[PDB]
């Protein structure tokens, strides 16, 4: 009969001070010690029907682990001390731990059954701290499938999507290949996901360990004109499509012509590759440390901007964006199957907060621009106020407030407002079909119009998470097993 | 060893106990099961004296069930451990259940409302 | 992987105490004809199987080799040849005029089949007739074999040597010439012990609490006896756990609920674990049961005056320094579980002579030959300030020695 | 490297070529007799030693085994093993009636006396004596043993037995059972084996030019056999190199009071060419100077057209091989050496008859064997088309493979 969810607060693990923590682009947390994390996994309470485990979309917003992580069991090896025990439980599923437990926003946490009316368990820090003490104990090593039998599936895409396929394959015993663009493999955890959530060298090491396995990555391939889709399926039986989802929307709006408006994707690869190359000294990236910065569009991209700009030592930082702030308790309407929108005041806001003492501010709402200025460089930056309110049926729509004219100084502007499909029509060498810039797929039985072509990835799935990508990698290796020899364990 | 000895004999004792038969010896002989899916034909031939009121599955199906469980466990050439069970939890992708997370969560959610849909 | 050199240290201890000479250990520290053979056998599948079969003989100056038969998958020559110098030992501690022998064959008779059994050990004994007989060498069971066997073995030496040879081989069943007494030989033998103890302790046997871990043929025989002498049996274990009760147990009742395997345990009743029985407040305790049972936790923790080793190494070194530090009397098994022994030699006597003796003969023979037994060796370890094992080692080699001095082997 | 490994693996092709199962190789790669025995032996100086001795019984299925015991320190039971294997294998190609049987003492007769030596054979015959006899084993000599051994050991047994047994061991000297042709047995041997080999071929014995590696003992004496009718043309490996390089000449008869010791005929400092020559164009070799002699490098340099193996392992397989395949005669040394082994059976079968023959007698019944073998080995190598070593083994095992199979042991 335990009783850890009643008599056991949950707590956090060392994490630096915001203020010291931009002077350096390490790590922002550390894992559970031996004694909180089992203090920590005590709380679970070997849910029935676990909750925390259904991975599933649920009113548009995931719910749950999609690559059905077995939290209950892993989390009781934990209390009772099992560490190898509870590694292999959690490789059973996840192949990438490293990176969920310390990227992935867990949305398990939130679709838990201890999470009404108490905090959920940290499930993605006990994780964390499940991998790294197996990595510092040095039990993750190359398993080195004896069985290899002569088979290519030439994957395209180092994103996790393509390296969770090209394990699967390896395993299987099929040699694959891993085509790449940049010159570091990783896909967006090498360059997308800041250095300070995700250092590099884990994902090096995870390179290093593929590569001993025998996935033979490949760099410095546009897999275009470089290299042609006939060929391609002439030298190889399957080809596979991890392109993922890097084409971003813009604003057809007057006034973003004026040079100083560049991409987030394009200004945080140049700051993470500079920082990789040569600790940012080679200036083959943007700096405004003494410019305004005016992050448009919220999210990830939007934190990890911020998050840049700060520790770029920014004049100025802000963030715009149209949707209203979070209400800091669940809604009638949100209950917690759902994922919770609440406040959450993750990192790279509340540095700011700490940090800036003349505008101790942020989260700029309800305004993400208009007209901008003109005339070479960025000078200012035009604002105005707008309202949610119901029209004709009861839906949602966007009223601008005449009176609230404001402009704010803006040197250098970013634009994070969405994502659209992979990069079409501009990889049309392939006859994959599209409707939204999404190549035409459907969850399961991943077969495109063109024979030996699966499509994966957010390249099929819109704009998603590491475990999402993961989880399709699995399935698309299974089925693509499975057609190339008629069975396929997983 | 010995402990789980004991404890399977206090079970079948129990078993026993639920049809009121307080020897093993005449539990033995006695056929206190009721079969759910097995043909006729296969009672008759094997279960002679039990209970089948929809008869069902065959010996080549039993057969075939063995064999394909027997199969993928001895070809099974991806992991090195044991499938979580589903008999009295929910897991996914694992054995139906009828007050699954998403019945549940609808159910809760539909009697909140008090909506329709 | 030691047991060889276990056995030849405690011969080389034994002899030096003793003041022999480093030949007569040279001598007496390996078997002088061990035999290696390969056994063709028929199996029911129609195939041929070859086994591999060992006979050690170690001495064979003080009269023909006793020794017992294994089927075992992990026998070896050297546990082959340990075997037999226990075995040498254990005829020098109880007088009788026997050497050491010891048999052994590679298979596994939980595999092996009636037939198949019956037809490997015929091959074994066709294979060692060479060097055995009831004048050189005479086998008796060990792990993995019985009564059957040994007809076997006894039907295809007769089969051999043209004329019935019941003395050739021990542990046959009564209608071939087997003895009474041979169940109940080994715990006779520690109930004599038990007693013969009790009464140089000055402990009344009447009233005394017993305590017996195991609860087999052996430990049901041996409470069987203490209940019958007067002692109270206060403590008693089997597979599934055991039984407190300081005014007495009621033997008779359990050994009427007795199985065959021997458990009397309830099903819904919790049970005393043996590490905690061991610990119970008594004046004798007998463990009859797995080896490895005392060492220097519950050395002190040991509550019994007097401990006998009914079983087959159930005490440690240490265990046995610190019992010797506490001033507790400890029997060991080599003494102690000699009853079969006895009693085989006493089936080798009615072979020779045509007369078979009845239950009270054996009684009374065995009664006096282990108290000889008992006295002498501890007469040796008052004189001399050891402990009992080490004085029954040199019993048990003082013999031989003096018989290949005699002889002049030496 | 291991040689009981190496003879498993002989007798595993032969029995493979030949078409049996691999029960019979289970039961052929392993003796099915074993006997280790410690013997005390009183020296001079009034002390006792213990010996270890070793006897082997491979297969009694053809008749009683047939051995040879060594006494040297370095014997060992895989050693006496493998060589019983060998012992049996020859017997088999030679056509005796006897089985695969060997022994060993571990001992230094040069540190030993002669009355020590005695008391030790003595003692070996009293420890193997249940085992051994005219019936079921039959000792010979080896390496340091000789007649004055075999006739204390003849003595010993007679003495157990109550009567006399001459049979019961062979090497004997001639008062008490010995035969004739024991000395010049192996030459001889070799002499018949090549001159059966040239009248198979289209060589004559006439010009016969001769390269031999020996020179000493076994070497001198086929050379001067041969210098009868043949010549010679080289002689290598004298102890000191190629001393003797006649190169198209021969060699006047200095047989008469020669040896190694001083000198090897005439004197030492005489020209010396080098240690190694081989090559010329010859038409009978006879290498005996070292364990494989020949190698691949030096496989296809000699330009003999036959080759009669007279040491142990003058030849490796892939020397054999090119031999083969150069068509090349290759005589193995297991045939080329078997006429000690003969001349002890035909001493065996005297003293089973009482009737002792004559140098003639034994000479011409052993051209007779030895041609009898040879032309089996030769006309079987043919058909089959394989080499004569691989012939000569499988000729050894079938006799052994098709006796257990009729007696029923597989
Ligand atoms: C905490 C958190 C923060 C996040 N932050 C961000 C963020 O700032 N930005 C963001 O975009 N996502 C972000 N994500 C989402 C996540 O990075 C993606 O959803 C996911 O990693 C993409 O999966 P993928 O397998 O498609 O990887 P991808 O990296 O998309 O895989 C494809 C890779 O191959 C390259 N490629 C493209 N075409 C070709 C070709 N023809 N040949 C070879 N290679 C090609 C692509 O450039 C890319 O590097 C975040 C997620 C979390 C949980
Ligand atoms: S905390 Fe999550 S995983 Fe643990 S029992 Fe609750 S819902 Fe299940
Ligand atoms: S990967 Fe994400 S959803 Fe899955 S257990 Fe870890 S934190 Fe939770």
């Amino acid at each position: 009969k335990p009783t850890g969810f009643m008599e056991i607060k949950r707590e956090k693990p060392a994490e630096r001070d915001p203020l010291t923590r931009l002077k350096d682009w390490k790590e922002y947390s550390a894992p559970f010690s031996e004694e909180a994390s089992k203090r920590q996994g005590a709380r679970c309470m070997d849910c029935g029907t676990p909750f925390c485990q259904i991975g599933a979309d649920i009113n548009g917003f995931t719910s749950g682990c999609p690559i059905y992580n077995l939290i209950p069991e892993w989390n009781g090896l934990v209390y009772r001390g099992r560490w190898k025990e509870a590694l292999e439980r959690l490789l059973k599923t996840n192949n990438f731990p490293e990176f969920t437990g310390r990227v992935c926003p867990a949305p398990c946490e939130g679709s838990c059954t201890l999470a009404i009316s108490d905090p959920a368990v940290s499930i993605k820090n006990i994780e964390r701290t499940i991998i790294d003490k197996g990595f510092e104990n040095g039990w993750i090593q190359p398993r080195i499938p004896k069985k290899r039998t002569g088979k290519k599936v030439a994957i395209v895409g180092s994103g996790p999507a393509g390296l969770a396929s090209a394990d699967q394959l390896n395993q299987a015993g099929h040699s694959v290949t891993v085509f790449e663009r940049a010159d570091r493999a990783g896909g967006l955890l090498t360059y997308g996901i800041p250095n300070m959530k995700l250092e590099k060298g884990i994902v090096e090491r995870r390179i290093k360990l593929l590569t001993q396995e025998g996935i033979d990555f490949v760099t410095n391939t546009e897999i275009g004109v470089d290299i042609t889709a006939d060929e391609l399926k002439e030298q190889f039986d399957a080809v596979i499509l991890c392109t993922g989802a890097q084409k971003q929307r813009d604003l057809l709006i007057e006034g973003r012509d004026s040079k100083g408006v560049h991409y987030a994707m394009d200004y945080l690869t140049l700051a993470t590759k500079s920082y990789l190359d040569s600790n940012f000294k080679d200036k083959q990236f943007i700096d405004a440390k003494g410019k305004d910065v005016i992050v448009i569009g919220g999210g990830d991209t939007g934190a990890d901007c911020v998050a840049t700009a700060l520790r770029q030592k920014a004049k100025s930082v802000h963030q715009f964006g149209k949707h209203p702030k979070l209400p800091p308790a669940r809604t009638n309407d949100n209950m917690w199957p759902e994922q919770p929108h609440v406040f959450t005041l993750e990192y790279a806001y509340e540095e700011a907060e700490a940090k800036f003492g003349r505008d101790p501010r942020e989260y700029s709402i309800q305004t993400t621009k208009m007209v901008a200025d003109k005339n070479g460089k960025l000078k200012e930056l035009h604002t105005i106020q707008m309202e949610k309110v119901k029209n004709e049926h009861g839906k949602y729509e966007f009223r601008e407030l005449p009176g609230t004219e404001k402009v704010w100084p803006a040197q250098l502007v970013f634009i994070a407002i969405g994502f659209e499909g992979t990069e079409q029509p501009l990889l049309k060498q392939f006859g994959v079909n599209s409707v939204n810039n999404k190549i035409s797929a459907a969850y399961g039985d991943y077969q495109t119009n063109i024979d030996g072509v699966f499509a994966a990835g957010d390249a099929r799935r819109g704009q998603s998470l590491i475990v999402w990508a993961i989880n399709e990698g699995r399935e698309v290796a299974r089925e693509v097993d499975r057609y190339l020899m008629g069975s396929s364990v997983l | 060893v010995s402990k789980y000895g004991k404890s399977i004999t206090e079970g079948v004792v129990k078993v026993m106990s639920k049809m009121g038969i307080s020897t093993v010896q005449s539990y033995r002989g006695a056929q206190i099961f009721e079969a759910v899916g097995i043909s006729r034909d296969v009672i008759d031939r094997y279960f002679s004296g039990t209970a089948s009121q929809l008869g069902g599955i065959d010996l080549q199906t039993i057969a075939e069930e063995a064999q394909r469980r027997h199969r993928e466990a001895y070809q099974d050439d991806y992991s090195k451990t044991l499938e979580p069970g589903s008999d009295f939890q929910w897991r996914n992708g694992g054995e139906h259940h009828a007050f699954n997370p998403k019945t549940i969560h609808t159910l809760q959610w539909a009697c909140r409302r008090n909506d329709y849909n | 992987l030691d047991v060889l050199k276990s056995t030849q240290t405690v011969i080389h201890k034994a002899l030096e105490k003793l003041g022999y000479p480093e030949e007569v250990y040279e001598l007496l520290k390996e078997p002088m004809r061990l035999l290696t053979v390969k056994i063709p056998v028929r199996m029911d599948d129609g195939s041929v199987k070859i086994f591999t079969g060992y006979r050690a003989q170690h001495n064979d100056s003080v009269g023909p080799t006793k020794g017992g038969i294994r089927f075992h998958p992990n026998v070896t020559e050297k546990e082959v040849k340990a075997l037999s110098i226990w075995m040498s030992l254990k005829c020098g501690i109880i007088d009788l005029p026997y050497g050491g022998g010891k048999g052994g064959i590679v298979c596994d008779p939980r595999d092996m089949s009636f037939r198949e059994l019956e037809r490997l050990s015929r091959g074994y004994v066709r294979a060692i007739s060479q060097i055995v007989g009831p004048t050189k060498d005479v086998p008796a069971p060990d792990v993995f074999t019985n009564s059957q066997i040994m007809a076997w073995m006894m039907d295809e030496y007769s089969r051999i040597d043209e004329f019935n040879s019941p003395g050739f081989i021990t542990g046959k069943p009564l209608v071939l010439g087997g003895s009474h007494g041979r169940e109940s030989a080994t715990a006779k033998g520690v109930t004599i012990c038990i007693k013969e103890a009790a009464k140089k302790r000055g402990i009344d046997i009447k009233g005394a609490r017993v305590v017996v871990q195991g609860f087999g043929n052996a430990g049901s025989y041996l409470a069987k006896f203490m209940h019958d002498a007067g002692a109270k049996v206060v403590g008693i274990s089997d597979a599934y756990g055991g039984l407190y009760d300081p005014e007495g147990l009621d033997i008779d009742y359990l050994l009427d609920r007795r199985d065959s395997f021997g458990t009397v345990t309830k099903l819904f009743n919790d049970t005393i674990t043996n590490q905690e029985l061991l610990e119970l407040d008594c004046d004798i305790l007998v463990p009859a049961a797995i080896e490895n049972q005392i060492t220097e936790e519950n050395a002190h923790n040991i509550r019994a005056k007097i401990v006998v080793e009914a079983a087959n190494g159930p005490t440690t070194l240490e265990g046995t320094k610190i019992l010797s530090d506490r001033d507790i009397l400890l029997v060991p098994d080599v003494l102690a579980s000699a009853g079969g022994v006895t009693v085989s030699y006493f089936e080798w006597v009615q072979n020779n002579q045509g007369f078979y003796w009845s239950e009270e003969e054996v009684e009374e023979k065995l009664e006096k030959m282990m108290v000889k037994s008992f006295n002498n060796i501890y007469e040796m370890a008052n004189n001399r300030r050891i402990d009992m094992r080490l004085a029954a080692y040199m019993v048990g080699v003082r013999k031989m020695a003096e018989a290949s001095r005699f002889r002049g082997w030496i």
